RNA sequence: UCUGGUUGAUCCUGCCAGUUCAUAUGCUUGUCUCAGCCAUGCGUCUAAGUAUAAGCAAUUUAUACAGUGAAACUGCGAAGCUCAUUAAAUCAGUUAUCGUUUAUUUGAUAGUUACAUGGUAUAACUGUGGUAAUUCUAGAGCUAAUACAUGCAAUCUCGACCCUUUGGAAGAGAUGUAUUUAUUAGGAUGAUUCAUAAUAACUUUUCGAAUCGCAUGGCCUUGUGCUGGCGAUGGUUCAUUCAAAUUUCUGCCCUAUCAACUUUCGAUGGUAGGAUAGUGGCCUACCAUGGUUUCAACGGGUAACGGAGAGGGAGCCUGAGAAACGGCUACCACAUCCAAGGAAGGCAGCAGGCAAUUACCCAAUCCUAAUUCAGGGAGGUAGUAUAAAUAACGAUACAGGGCCCAUUCGGGUCUUGUAAUUGGAAUGAGUACAAUGUAAAUACCUUAACGAGGAACAAUUGGAGGGCAAGUCUGGUGCCAG
């Protein structure tokens, strides 16, 4: 199986989200992709998918870990007018101009 | 001795408030 | 500056505090071929990932600044540390005593001055 | 531009690569130690003599300088984690008193043939350059890497390896499947 | 530098022979990893300044227009390279501007026909034409502004009556800003003719909203009557901020084989004037003959890379800030097109060799603007000496020779040889499904399936020896020798 665990929970009233560091167990697998990760980090928060917006995710040296940065806006429209253009882009949220 | 001597030394090269800390419990505060 | 890597080495041992090992396994640059980081090295990428975590991104490194940090610090290594144990400091030659020495203004320089210590 | 980069060579060519003795002596440890080529040897006897070099030059300092116990506890402390100076002789004139053949025996190659991972010094080669030993729980394919004490002791076969609890390789899968079809 | 000869054997002096991050050149691998000449090519839009596009779309969102909007008029901003070289005259630190200018930001700051004037106005636009011809053009006809001009029954004191004792109140009075000159008074700093106020005048006398977007509240005296909320764009002065310009003192080379330098079309200073944004010989009219220097003036050399121009000089124009890598005039040369009547250029460039500088972006750090959104070859992204593999482990068959020392003769030693057969395992280069990575993409990391016996999935370089023919040559004392 996969797990996934969030520390440093950091809640952003002012840009109205909560960011964290997302740490990925994967034994025995390449890694998860950020529409998967997406997925389950919305489910535990009771957030909609446009409203997750997860980074960087690098595999420590010898595989089964990964170590990224995660973003959960307190709504969808908040997650469009807040997040960069390329990142709503990279999930549909917005068209390449 | 010269253990001792020389950790003065980089005490010596070395209203109580830290900025970061202050940084940081905002932070906190945020978490 | 004034730091040079042994008198720590002392430190450690006449600390009588624990030194935070790491795994055995952890350890490796790259699959053996670039040997397990030296003691410096562990520290140095972690100011990066205690750095890394609080600003929520990464750091690039820039390709000029890649020019001078990474082979010469790897260079260094198959130069000097062998297992992971640095032996470049032992060719060099440095002022050892003048970073022990008592060269701040709290010297002793008369006989009272001495004199005060032993009370 | 900017700053130019520092590098050194971790070995150096004898004074005379042909004595007899030399050539021999090359033969042996090769053999024994199933090194590649000279290129090994000659990094080996290039580190051995810079540390000899320091360590005589300690022996030149009088007892009791703060150069010699400072410089000489810590080669010795070093040459101790490294496995190659034993614990009950912690002095810089057995220091001096070293010998290559401790360093090559110090090569991860050396301790997967020793410990019986390996039924000879060649066969720990391909082990280990073909991943199947692992210092813990890192994979490690470098035969020159120095083992330490703590490192010594924990040298197993890898999870990903066949042999050290994965699935059959290439070559019995596909007999295997052979065999059924 | 060493090693062996030259003796019956040694020492010394001689002779002989062998004993590089220097340069060219050759083979292999680079399958992974890793690091002066050449004619050679080549700006800007928000709800908020102006729409009658004979543009677009919608229909009730429009009978003044109302969304969007080409063009044009306004507003804002346009401020890498290549050559030379210069000793505290560059630069760095620091002082002063009570001796100055300053877009913008920020805080204050102007009671002294109007239910809104004119073309004293035209572009875009319609239409007629000339020219070989241009960001070349003449005639006729329109139409606008935050463009161009013009321009409009209040307040505050002394306060009798001491009427009422907050209070009303007779009467007397008083009332912009900007420039210049003269005059009077004079909170701030150490210091002022500083600040401010007043009087008399002056001025090609400045300014003191004829502007736009959204909303439609409170009242009543139902008239669309009175009174209005949030912003934008404008405007005088001061301060603040961004800067700029001068200015006080200090700051590691050798120097006298560099001893006088200056007044050499100002050298030192005073008076007065001209100009600057202002101080000041910066310059001008008169006057004095001064100023630096053996405590090193002045001059010379230098590993003082340890300031100049955009074809060459002269001159002008804009703006807060440029003597502008912008534009304009004449001159000196270069050179292009042509109907030979004229027109136009700064490429007299750039980049190369003695040859691919390209493709993708404003995301990331930042910025200019009528600005959230536009853009930036600022910037970013990509393109083109260092560790591994070529193999590891068994079984069987068949044979007795294999190796070492020694000039000499010979001596020493024992598990060996295969140019024999055979078995099951491991995995890398490759063939590659994916995700991740990222502005996107490449690359990196991770990861399904396939992938070895000549493992032909066929690395090289150099040297030392052989031996073979109905073969060839040359010289000999046969069958030999070269």
């Amino acid at each position: 199986a996969v797990t996934i665990r969030t520390r440093k929970v950091i809640s952003n009233p002012l840009l109205a989200r909560k960011q964290f560091v997302v740490d990925v167990l994967h034994p025995n697998r390449a890694n998860v992709s950020k529409d998967e990760l997406r997925e389950k980090l919305a489910e535990v928060y009771k957030a909609e998918k446009d409203a997750v917006s997860v980074f960087g995710f690098r595999t420590q040296f010898g595989g089964g870990k990964s170590v990224g940065f995660g973003l959960v806006y307190n709504s969808v429209a908040e997650a469009k007018k807040f997040e960069p253009t390329y990142r709503l882009v990279r999930y549909g949220l917005a068209e390449k101009v | 001795r010269l253990a001792k001597q020389y950790l003065e030394n980089l005490k010596s090269e070395a209203n109580n408030f830290d900025a970061g800390d202050l940084d940081k419990d905002i932070i906190a505060s945020r978490l | 500056k004034s730091r040079m890597q042994a008198m720590e080495e002392y430190i450690r041992e006449s600390s009588d505090q624990p030194d935070w090992s790491a795994s055995i396994g952890a350890d490796i640059v790259n699959h053996g071929r670039g040997g397990i980081k030296s003691l410096r090295d562990t520290e140095k990428e972690r100011r990066v990932t205690s750095f890394e975590e609080d600003n929520f991104t990464r750091l690039n490194i820039t390709n000029k600044a890649e020019k001078r940090k990474q082979k010469q610090r790897e260079r260094n290594a198959r130069m000097n540390v062998i297992g992971g144990e640095d032996f470049g400091i032992f060719s060099s030659k440095r002022k050892l005593e003048d970073s022990t020495s008592r060269r701040g203004a709290k010297k002793t320089r008369s006989a009272w001055d001495r004199a005060q210590r032993r009370l | 531009p900017r700053a130019p980069r520092t590098y050194s060579k971790t070995y150096s060519t004898p004074k005379r690569p042909y004595e007899s003795s030399r050539l021999d002596a090359e033969l042996k440890l090769a053999g024994e130690f199933g090194l590649k080529n000279k290129k090994e040897i000659y990094r080996i006897s290039f580190q051995l003599s810079k540390i000899r070099r320091a360590a005589r030059d300690l022996l030149t300092r009088d007892e009791k300088d703060p150069k010699r116990l400072f410089e000489g506890n810590a080669l010795i402390r070093r040459l101790v984690r490294v496995g190659v100076l034993s614990e009950d002789k912690k002095k810089l004139d057995y220091v001096l008193a070293l010998k290559v053949e401790d360093f090559l025996e110090r090569r991860l190659q050396t301790q997967v043939y020793k410990l019986g991972l390996a039924k000879s010094v060649h066969h720990a080669r391909v082990l280990i350059t073909q991943r199947h030993i692992a210092v813990g729980k890192q994979i490690v394919n470098i035969p020159s890497f120095m083992v330490r004490l703590d490192s010594e002791k924990h040298i197993d076969f890898a999870p990903t390896s066949p042999f050290g609890g994965a699935r059959p390789g290439r070559v019995a899968r596909r007999n295997a499947a052979r065999k059924a079809e």
